[PDB]
DNA sequence: TTTTCGGCTACTATAAAAAAATGTTTTTTTCGTTCGCGAAGTAACCCTTCG
DNA sequence: CGAAGGGTTACTTCGCGAACACATGCGAAAAAAACATTTTTTTATAGTAGCCGAAAA
């Protein structure tokens, strides 16, 4: 929001075209590393709407297909022959 | 927010909204989605419309197609692939939609300039003799005149038909204009290639040049067939020394009115330039000149044969040569004195016309010759287009953007640092107007690498011209402006339908006593002033779009 | 949540939900991944059904 | 919002801008009322080279062009003469 | 720095006076005010008289200065020449200026073009900046609010 | 929060058993909810935070009082208290008031040692920055932790509780025994640590105490002279009494200097003397000035003869400043000609 | 030859309206640990054509 | 008979993943400007940095 506000102020205010192209290329880069990240890096990756869909921790491979279900329990097992096999 | 900002129609379809937004106001409910599906996809067959739109079966699609056929908003094609099933394939036609754009200021512009038959209160018959031809499409005298019971006015109507068909304006045989321009060139190229097998071994030169020259001359005689004809034949068999035969169907609005309208635009150009006695002479000169002038639409290049080879320079050579050869137009002041204006150094008219006609040169308007006998235009209509664009961009914001655009065009595509030499202000307002101009896609940017790496800090910038993309952008901008204006006027129609209709039903004989309360009188007068304002702005916006058309 | 610490949660899937697909169970695999996990009330439409 | 001005002034006191918009409204009145009387038979029997539309146009010889008002007047006279149960 | 550091008011003053001088040199003085026979078959049947300045503009600058930066060695005059032929002058090849096609309107609008004129204008004259207003407040419906609409 | 069905506005209790912990009501039992869901100027303040970090980690204060001084400086800068200083005195004064909020052991000299600034200017700016308070409630009158924490870097003993507790006991007994009111807390700390070290079987060189306690050498000897004056110091050599009763006959020497106050070398509003009668008698005339003839009006100025000698003295001595002023005017009217 | 206890010197602080010579913190111009597979820039060689 | 216009297969370089659980806009030269210091006029007042003499051996 702030860099778009700076463009909206500086373009009708009147500033240098090289600084305008630098700030607008930073606008172009910030969207490109805000969505579909880790293509540029000028824990320091940020997460956008591609690391939440990437794999093994995202919304495809551990939050949607394999999700943590309710009504379960986990305990070690001892043998017992005297129960039937059901 | 709250839909009053009008964004649901703003930043969407600019080109595929006007062509079927007109027929919302002209045709109706179901003769609009046919164009809305035909323009949006292009090539359609008969059953494809029925499987696309879920409005009706293949019954009422016929009604829309045979309502839009003679109105030439759609053109057909009947062909087969290899086997049979001779179905009709459909492009979309554009000239009928141009007629539905221009119709009222066709009928209201033709009278004062072109048709000089009579002026003693003949406006009661011009509308009846012209609007019924546009709104129906054809003209058969044995069925059209049969509504008129009188026979004394029949000779006057026939003389009006003769003199108005002398200057074009009605395609006489009316055949073959429902065929595509690309399909004519492809069919003639295919026919003129099938005729020569089993010969000397071919090349690109022999085959391409022979097939293209035969296709050019045959397509040229095909397009020049409906332009000049002699169907007005069998003079005085028992009466009526000059009569048009009523058998052949007769369409309307050949583009000689479009030629005349851009001629009026060029007369406005010459009027705002030097002289204005040059305007009062060159108006009467050019309205007599433009009857035989070359056509704006320019066939033989509408089909996609414009490639960067000998065909490209042949088009400019044709535009230079045919404009001098085929009109001829041996015009002098002795020819101008035959059609001489009433009281327009007031005496000694002919030598004054010599001096004014010889003084209108340098710049490119009225290119003369020692002992001149014609007048070309090849570098005058783009000058008109550029000048209209520059005064529109002067109308955009201030004179400074107009100065900046013209100086970028005139010093041949220079960088930014020397702009401050040819300017008033140093840095602030020039970046302001360059920002407000670079929001438009008219003055481009150019980036060069300094260390062979794309970085937006170490780079020097210069500004490209790119005029033609700016003309296309202004053309679609004016087209969107007309479409948005007529859509808002259609909304103004449909939100006030019933109180207009109630006064339309039976209050016609009681318009004086007004048969209503004085509140809806003010409402009807206010919405009538709104409609007058919308049409008065639409004519001007239409003319400003009409400048940008080539 | 995960583990045992917060409250706990024992996931099944990515190799485990495919086992009851190999059995052919339909309503168990629907219930234990939709109803027992999260029953939500997304409203829909026909014309532009977002 | 809207900063600029593309100069579309209205000069409504001129004769040509009154008459040209009146002809616009008259053209809209002619086209919005659909077709005209029996002169469209020539449009039906043009038939340049057209098997399918030469089958289409004699189907719509009796199309709703100018016979809707007479049928509506006949239905109004029949309703004024006797009662009939139908939807409006 | 003769014209570079010359901002801003006397650049406009020198521009206005050279516009006045070339408008009174390359066209006659008072025949641009009214249309009652303008300029008398301009420059007496526009043949071989047809002249312009050719160093006479610097002579007119030499007629009156303020002696601060106004000794121009025919190069600042060429810079103002480039500044004027890219806005409102044509300048066929050497020194023939031809000030016209916007000088008359916005020169004779003041006390030369009063009310109750001659004839009503044609719709959408492109070469015209005068009498374009649309609202006291009146922006209800589709008036002239159409241009560019914040795309 | 009071959203329920059978009752209204009752208390609530998340469950401890069954690993279920839903927020439930009382006396009917309804969950009444879902499942639980658990999981410019800034650059100047950054420079001020770095400088406050420097002075904080240099003055050996904890980390919370750094943030307390930071929010105090933020409130003060919101009240626009100072501008254009060297900021050392400003940050030192803000950390001094935040530090003298708490009972810890930091005096003015620990701040005056930094940047070699005199302590009186720092105290002057400390009383200039109280143009924001209108509260000024500072618990400053307790020099008891000074004795507790000065005895770590000075007066090193094997025990350091036997000297220190008796030191603070004797110092508080002497301060309540009329010997401390604006009477040098560091000095009384040095005095009742030298006295308590004298009680211990170990002596100190007198320079070693007054070096790091930042107190003068003569003032602590004056203090110990007053200890010899007030206390009899016969029983103080061996062992102090377990039941010390001290009533009356207790004064600082300002009471003595007011008791001697030299050297030989029915309240009513109208009975108070009025001051306007002295101003009302003498005239307010700007034209009447000649009523002061008492050999003083005729002896202001002398003749011209012994006046050019005075002018000679003035031009001979006060010459370089006048030449620098005239040359500065010449420098101005040189360098203001161009632009 | 050593220590201690009394005389002078005097500067900080608040309050006053008085006004001049000189030094003191924020801004606007510019930039330096795999490997396997699929897809996209520059060369080697034929089919065909004009001078 | 030789120079030139596409046209493709061949070498080289750039984009993703690897189990399945658990509980552990920033930085850096300066620049207009709103501003305090720093006085000297005392001057009440304590003492706190530094300085010699009357006291004891
Ligand atoms: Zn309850």
């Amino acid at each position: 929001v702030w860099t778009s506000s700076l463009i909206k102020a500086g373009l009708d205010k009147g500033i240098s075209i090289n600084n305008m192209m630098e700030h607008w290329d930073y606008l172009q880069l910030t969207v490109a590393m805000y969505i579909n990240s880790d293509s540029v890096n000028p824990v320091k990756p940020i997460r956008g709407f591609c690391q939440r869909l990437k794999g093994k921790q995202g919304r495809f491979r551990g939050n949607l297909s394999g999700k943590r279900v309710d009504f379960s329990g986990r305990t070690v097992i001892s043998p017992d022959p005297n129960l039937s096999i059901d | 927010v709250m839909t009053i900002s009008s964004l649901e129609q703003r930043t969407l379809n600019p080109d595929l909204f006007l062509y079927k937004e007109l027929v919302k106001a002209h045709l109706g409910e179901r003769a609009a989605s046919v164009i809305g599906m035909l323009v949006a996809l292009g090539r359609l067959s008969v059953r494809e419309l029925v499987e696309k739109i879920d409005g009706m079966d293949v019954d009422s699609v016929k009604t829309t197609l045979v309502s839009l056929t003679q109105l030439r908003c759609v053109k057909y094609l009947q062909e087969t692939a290899i086997s049979g099933k001779k179905t009709t394939y459909y492009y979309y036609n554009e000239e009928g939609i141009h007629i539905l754009l221009y119709s009222g200021l066709i009928i209201d512009e033709i009278i004062t300039q072109m048709r000089v038959n009579d002026e003693e209160e003949h406006k009661q018959l011009v509308a009846e003799i012209v609007q019924n031809v546009i709104s129906l499409g054809s003209l058969t005298v044995e069925d059209y005149l049969s509504s008129v019971t009188s026979d004394s006015m029949k000779y006057t109507i026939s003389s009006l038909f003769v003199q108005l068909c002398e200057m074009g304006y009605l395609i006489q045989i009316s055949k073959l204009h429902y065929t595509p321009i690309e399909d004519l060139w492809q069919f003639l190229y295919e026919k003129h290639y099938k005729n020569i097998p089993r010969n000397s071994p071919l090349s690109d030169l022999k085959k391409r040049s022979q097939a293209k020259m035969n296709a050019k001359t045959d397509f040229a005689k095909i397009i020049n067939k409906p332009n000049e004809l002699s169907q007005i034949l069998t003079v005085d068999p028992k009466t009526s020394l000059r009569i048009v035969k009523p058998t052949v169907s007769l369409t309307i609005n050949l583009d000689r009115f479009m030629k005349g309208r851009r001629s009026k635009q060029l007369i406005n150009l010459a009027k705002t330039r030097v002289g204005s006695v040059t305007a009062q002479v060159y108006k009467i000169a050019l309205r007599l000149t433009e009857q035989k002038s070359p056509k704006i639409r320019d066939p033989l290049t509408q089909t996609g044969l414009l490639q960067d080879l000998e065909e490209a320079k042949s088009f400019q050579d044709e535009a230079e040569l045919v404009e001098e050869k085929t009109p001829g137009l041996t015009f002098n002041a002795i020819d101008l004195a035959r059609h001489l204006p009433a009281e327009l150094h007031s005496a000694s008219l002919i030598n004054s016309h010599l001096k004014i006609l010889a003084s209108s040169n340098f710049p490119f308007l009225n290119e003369t010759k020692p002992g001149v006998y014609y007048v070309p235009y090849s570098k005058l209509m783009p000058v008109l287009k550029s000048s209209v664009y520059e005064y529109v961009i002067a109308s955009t914001l201030g004179p400074s953007a107009m100065r900046l655009s013209r100086c970028i065009r005139d010093n041949k595509l220079v960088s930014e640092k020397i702009i401050n030499s040819t300017a008033l202000m140093k840095e602030k307002d020039i970046r302001s107007t360059l920002a407000s101009l670079i929001r438009y896609n008219s003055v481009e940017i150019q980036e060069v690498p300094r260390t062979a790496d794309r970085s937006a800090s170490r780079a020097v910038f210069l500004f490209r011209c790119k005029e033609t993309h700016s003309y296309n952008f202004m053309r679609q901008n004016l087209e969107w402006n007309m479409a948005n204006l007529l859509f808002k006027k259609e909304k103004l129609k449909q939100e006030n339908s019933t109180l207009l209709k109630k006064a339309n039903r039976d209050d016609v004989k009681g318009r004086e006593n007004e048969l209503l309360l004085p509140s809806e009188l003010n409402q009807l007068k206010m919405v009538n002033e709104r409609e007058l304002n919308v049409f008065a702005r639409l004519s001007r916006l239409l003319s400003l779009w009409e400048v940008f058309q080539m | 949540t995960e583990g045992r610490s917060r409250d706990g949660g024992l996931r099944l899937g990515e190799m485990e939900r495919d086992c009851v697909i190999a059995y052919g169970a339909s309503q168990l695999l629907l219930e234990r991944l939709m109803i027992s996990s999260d029953a939500f009330e997304v409203d829909v439409c026909d014309k532009c059904g977002l | 919002e809207f900063p600029s001005i593309p100069l579309p002034i209205n000069g409504p006191i001129t004769n040509k801008e009154r008459s040209l918009a009146v002809k616009y409204i008259n053209f809209g009145k002619t086209v919005k009322d659909g077709p005209f009387y029996t002169g469209s038979m020539s449009l039906i029997i043009d038939q340049q080279e057209n098997s399918k539309s030469g089958k289409r146009k004699p189907n719509i010889i009796l199309d709703e062009d100018d016979t809707n008002d007479g049928i509506e007047r006949y239905s109004d006279k029949y309703l004024k003469k006797r009662k009939i149960g139908i939807s409006i | 720095f003769t014209d570079g550091e010359l901002d801003i008011e006397f650049i406009n003053s020198l521009l206005t006076i050279v516009w006045r001088f070339i408008s009174e040199n390359t066209f006659p003085n008072g025949f641009k005010n009214f249309e009652n026979g303008p300029k008398k078959n301009v420059f007496y049947a526009p043949n071989v008289k047809n002249y312009s300045t050719t160093q006479e503009i610097l002579e007119f600058i030499t007629a009156a200065q303020v002696a601060n930066v106004e000794l121009t060695p025919s190069n600042i005059r060429s810079l103002c020449e480039v500044l004027v032929y890219d806005d409102k002058l044509e300048k066929v090849t050497h020194d023939c200026y031809r000030v016209t096609l916007e000088s008359i309107l916005q020169m004779n609008q003041g006390e030369g073009e009063p009310e109750a004129g001659n004839k009503a204008l044609e719709d959408e004259e492109e070469f015209s900046i005068f009498n374009y207003f649309k609202m006291f407040p009146a922006s209800k419906h589709d008036k002239e609010v159409v241009y560019f609409d914040e795309w | 929060m009071p959203v329920c069905k059978n009752c209204h506005g009752t208390e609530f209790e998340r469950d401890l058993s069954n690993a279920n912990n839903d927020l439930v009501c009382k006396a009917c039992g309804v969950v009444s909810e879902d499942n639980p869901i658990v999981s410019s100027r800034e650059a100047t303040l950054n420079n001020a935070r770095r400088k406050l970090r420097a002075v904080s980690y240099a003055l050996h204060i904890p980390e919370y009082i750094t943030d307390a001084a930071f929010q105090w400086y933020k409130l003060a800068l919101a009240n626009n208290f100072v501008q254009g200083r060297r900021s050392q005195n400003v940050i030192a004064s803000c950390l001094y008031v935040a530090c003298r909020k708490e009972k810890t052991h930091h005096m003015l000299i620990d701040f005056s040692s930094r940047l070699q600034v005199s302590v009186y200017s720092i105290g002057a700016t400390f009383l200039k920055m109280v143009k924001k308070l209108h509260i000024t409630e500072l618990p400053l009158a307790d020099p008891s932790l000074f004795i507790q924490h000065f005895a770590e870097k000075l007066d090193l003993a094997d025990k350091k509780i036997k000297v220190v507790k008796d030191a603070v006991k004797l110092a508080q007994r002497m301060s309540k025994d009329w010997m401390f009111e604006g009477r040098r807390p560091a000095g009384i700390a040095g005095a009742c640590i030298l006295l308590a070290c004298r009680m211990n079987n170990l002596r100190r060189t007198h320079t070693e105490i007054v070096a790091v306690s930042h107190v003068a050498e003569e003032t602590l000897q004056q203090r110990l002279n007053e200890f010899k004056n007030t206390k009899a110091a016969k029983l103080s050599v061996q062992k102090f009494r377990e039941n010390d009763v001290e009533d009356g006959e207790a004064r600082p020497p300002s009471f003595v200097k007011n008791r001697k106050k030299e050297r030989k070398i029915p309240r009513n509003l109208h009975l108070l003397p009025t001051t306007d009668t002295y101003l009302s008698k003498v005239s307010d005339d700007p034209d009447n000035l000649e009523d002061v003839d008492d050999e003083e009006l005729n002896a202001h100025l002398l003749n011209e003869e012994a006046s050019k000698l005075k002018e000679r003295i003035w031009i001979g001595l006060n010459a370089d400043f006048l030449l620098e002023q005239e040359s500065k005017r010449l420098k101005q009217e040189a360098d203001i000609a161009t632009g």
